[PDB]
């Protein structure tokens, strides 16, 4: 695609600011998924 | 084509079917054929305590509107209102807030908080519940926003039980290359 | 004397991580099954 860049940029006439090509993921994904739980139940233990 | 030139600070107390507006008007202008009627009028309801503030200069296009509306829900059992604030130029509202408050005091307690932006796709949102019991407290948290291709979300719940206490919390923070470059123009007017 | 010991439950736990090009997850179990029968299994297990 900068082959085609280049060739726009042969006449010095461009479109758009910069390159809009993209080498990154389309889809760039940061996520956290963290969890706590612990059973508590009222049971007990009964010792002499 | 003009007379003379008079400034006036003219207060009034307007009707508005059941409610009543102070309404005070600064009026800068000529008198005679020509106009040059530069004014700043506040308007304040009384009765729906909501203010508004406008402001006309054609000369420069102002036509600017701005409304801070307060409507009251709150009872003895029941705390309620609704917050809405509408930024108007040319009294078209190119930002706008939003806030709906309804908390029982019994269990219920509900807190939502709004950002929307339609000319720029920029959207936030806010939004808290707490429901109350004697026995627990439940909580969850909302809060996310939205804005040139950027997706933001904040998950966090917590739950206390006699069996088990159990916690969650979740992050995202998402963007997608193509769609922020769609919605973010790459393109000018007149670069081209 | 007779006490009443609340039973140690089980303690479960994972953060999983996900961003382009590596995804992780942690997952730990803690805690006696059974503290009247005297049960533990904690275990753990990391992956990249």
């Amino acid at each position: 695609t900068l082959q085609d860049h280049l060739n726009s940029l042969k006449e010095f006439n461009l479109q758009n600011m910069g390159l809009p090509d993209f080498h990154i993921p389309e889809n760039l994904f940061l996520k956290s998924d963290g969890r706590v739980k612990y059973t508590l139940n009222k049971n007990s233990l009964k010792i002499e | 084509e003009i007379e003379q030139y008079s400034v006036s600070a003219t207060y009034e107390l307007q009707r508005e079917d059941r409610a009543l507006v102070d309404t005070l008007k600064f009026v800068t202008q000529a008198e005679g054929a020509k106009q040059t009627e530069a004014t700043m009028t506040f308007k304040y309801n009384r009765q729906s305590m909501t203010l508004s503030s406008e402001v006309q200069i054609p000369d420069f296009d102002v036509d600017l509107g701005t409304i801070l509306r307060v409507n009251d829900e709150s009872t003895e059992g029941k705390t309620s209102y609704r917050l809405t604030l509408d930024i108007q130029n040319k009294k078209i509202t190119e930002v706008a807030l939003m806030g709906h408050l309804s908390c029982d005091t019994k269990e219920e307690r509900k807190i939502k908080g709004v950002i929307s932006i339609p000319r720029l796709q920029a959207e936030a949102r806010s939004e808290i519940l707490a429901h109350w019991s004697p026995a627990k407290l439940l909580l969850q948290m909302d809060s996310s926003a939205t804005a040139y291709g950027s997706t933001v979300s904040k998950r966090v719940a917590w739950h206390y039980d006699e069996e088990k206490i159990e916690f969650e919390w979740n992050t995202g923070t998402n963007v997608d290359t193509k769609k922020m470059t769609s919605n973010f123009p790459v393109d000018l007017s007149d670069y081209p | 004397y007779q006490l009443q010991v609340p039973l140690l439950g089980v303690l479960d736990l994972s953060t999983n991580v996900y961003s382009n090009l590596y995804n992780w997850s942690a997952s730990y179990s803690g805690g006696n099954t059974s503290t009247d029968h005297f049960s533990l299994r904690a275990r753990y297990h990391m992956k990249a």
